[PDB]
Order: structure tokens, then sequence, then C-alpha cells
């Protein structure tokens, strides 16, 4: 009573219920570095200027 | 001028220019620290932007 598979039923993307659990860290990573901090805050004017040797501006 | 005006016109260029050194030597001393320890917004040399990476199933499975 076995039915031969039709042109492209073997190739299909199937879905499996499974008992185990889902694997939550397969590449057995360490802790990722913390990132640096990210720019917040408005942005004033340079005080006093470019502070370049004597420019005022 | 009056030497009132003059005294305090000083003093205006004083505080200025006082500021003005105290920032120089705070910026001197923050690209030391930023460029010994990499954890400011300078001297951030680029790495490899993480979204290229591929994240699907592959062809073979231990990867
Ligand atoms: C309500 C809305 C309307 C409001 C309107 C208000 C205005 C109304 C009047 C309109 C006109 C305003 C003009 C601008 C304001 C005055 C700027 C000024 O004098 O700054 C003083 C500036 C600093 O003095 P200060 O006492 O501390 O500040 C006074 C003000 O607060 C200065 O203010 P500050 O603190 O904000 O200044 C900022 C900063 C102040 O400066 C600094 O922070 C210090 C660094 C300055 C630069 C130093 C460079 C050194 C190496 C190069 C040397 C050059 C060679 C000499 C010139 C060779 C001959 C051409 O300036 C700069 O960074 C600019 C660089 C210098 C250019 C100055 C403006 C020139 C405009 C006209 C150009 C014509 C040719 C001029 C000669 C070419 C060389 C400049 O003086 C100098 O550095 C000495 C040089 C003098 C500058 C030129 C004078 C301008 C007028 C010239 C007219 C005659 C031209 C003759 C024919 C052409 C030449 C053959």
């Amino acid at each position: 009573g076995w039915v031969r598979p039709d042109l492209g039923e073997l190739s299909k993307v199937t879905k499996v219920k499974t008992d185990r659990p889902l694997p939550e860290n397969p590449y057995h990573s360490r802790a990722r570095p913390e990132p640096n901090p990210e720019v917040e805050g408005d942005l004033k004017p340079a005080r006093h200027g470019s502070r370049l040797f004597f420019w005022t501006m | 001028d009056a030497p009132e005006k003059n005294y305090e016109r000083t003093m205006a260029i004083l505080q200025i220019e006082s500021e003005k050194a105290e920032l120089r030597l705070k910026e001197l001393e923050v690209r030391r620290l930023m460029r010994a320890k990499g954890d400011g917004p300078w001297f951030q040399y680029p790495t490899i932007d993480k979204a290229l990476i591929d994240h699907s199933p592959k062809a073979t499975p231990d990867n």
C-alpha cells in the first residue's frame, strides 16, 4: 500500500514534533562584551570656540 | 579707559583664558584615556559588522 512520492514532495521542508528541548546555546558561546556607551544629550556649542592657540571662535 | 574698566575687562580675559587652558588640559587627558582604553567615542577603529553573517541552515549541520 505504499505510494511513491511525486516530483517535489521529498524536497519539502516539513515540521517535526520533538520532545527534546531546544538548545539554548548550541554554539557554546560565552558572554558577549558590553558595548560602548552611546551618544545622548543635546549638542551645545563648543566652550569658547575651537580653543586652538589664539582663535576665539 | 577708566582703571575700573581695564581691571574688570582683564578679569573677564583671565577667566576666559583660564577656562580654555583647563579645557585643553582635560582634552589631552581625555585623548590619552580613550586611546589607552578604547571605551570612548574616539579611537573607535572598525571591526566587522555582524549583520553580514548568514544565520540560515547551511548544507551541512555542524556550523
Ligand atoms: C545685527 C546684525 C548685523 C551686525 C553687524 C556687526 C558688524 C558691523 C561692522 C561690519 C564689519 C565687521 C568686521 C568683522 C568684525 C571684526 C573682526 C576683527 O577685526 O577681528 C579682530 C581680530 C582679533 O582681535 P580682538 O581684539 O581679539 O577681537 C575684536 C572683535 O571682538 C572681533 O570679533 P571676534 O572675537 O568674533 O573675532 C573672531 C576671530 C578673532 O580672531 C581671533 O580669534 C584671532 C586669530 C585671527 C587671525 C590671525 C591670523 C594670523 C596669521 C595671518 C596674518 C594675516 C596677514 C595680515 C593682513 C595682510 C594684509 C591683507 O576672527 C577670526 O577668526 C577671523 C580671522 C581674521 C579675520 C578678521 C575679519 C576680517 C574681515 C575683513 C577682511 C579684510 C582684510 C583683512 C586682512 C587680512 C587678514 C585677516 O584681530 C586680529 O586678529 C588682527 C587683524 C585684524 C583683522 C582684520 C580687521 C577687519 C576689518 C578690516 C577693514 C579694512 C580692510 C583694508 C583693506 C584690505 C586689507 C589690505
